[PDB]
């Protein structure tokens, strides 16, 4: 039993030179990111919804989009952060009090948190109690976002981070 | 159907640090050393 993702060999690649970058070079990414994960799924509602016939074909894509920008502000600092980005997270949350303003993550972080979240969404599905085709669309949504992420790859994009039994 | 945002609050979050799974990456990982 495996909940299937195609995520494509260049974007897991991404992910691979990013996890190097971070846990071997010892570079966080500068905060906020120049292209938040708001503006990059903004962008692709903007764009694959002129691409739709359907009403409910438009609405669907809207309930993802917006389902997407909530998970990553609940999982971003509970499961997405590499051990030494945790440093930087917890200052931004400390600036949060202080300014006394919420801190929300898709206004800071950029792409490439964005494509973490998506590498863990199957695990993630694998344990809920969902019906069959919901997970059906969940998955087919996420493979069109990806093929598009891909469109535009160039534009977007001591030991830890593998976890050798998965 | 439920979309996403209607799934939000039952898909459980885990609290953990991030990892990239062996089985889908540890060959890209191995090139990657070798760079």
């Amino acid at each position: 039993p495996k909940i299937s993702l195609q995520i494509p060999i260049k974007l897991k690649s991404v992910l691979v030179d990013d996890w190097e970058y971070v846990t071997k070079d010892k570079k966080i990414c500068r905060l906020p990111a120049d292209v938040t994960v708001e503006m990059v799924l903004n962008k692709y509602e903007h764009e694959v919804s002129q691409e739709l016939e359907s009403p409910g074909s438009q609405s669907q894509l809207s309930e993802y989009c917006a389902g997407l920008k909530l998970y990553f502000d609940k999982c971003l600092g509970n499961m997405l952060l590499y051990r030494l980005e945790r440093l930087q997270y917890d200052e931004l949350l400390k600036k949060s009090s202080k300014d006394q303003k919420p801190l929300v993550p898709i206004r800071i972080y950029g792409a490439i948190h964005l494509l973490r979240l998506i590498s863990v969404l199957p695990e993630l599905i694998s344990s809920t109690t969902m019906d069959l085709q919901s997970c059906q669309l969940l998955i087919k949504q996420t493979e069109d976002f990806l093929v598009w992420l891909l469109m535009h790859v160039d534009e977007y994009f001591q030991y830890e981070g593998v976890a050798l039994g998965m | 159907e439920e979309t996403l945002l209607e799934l939000n609050n039952r898909i459980r979050v885990r609290k953990q640090d991030f990892t990239l799974p062996w089985e889908e990456y540890g060959e890209l990982i191995l090139e990657n050393a070798r760079k």
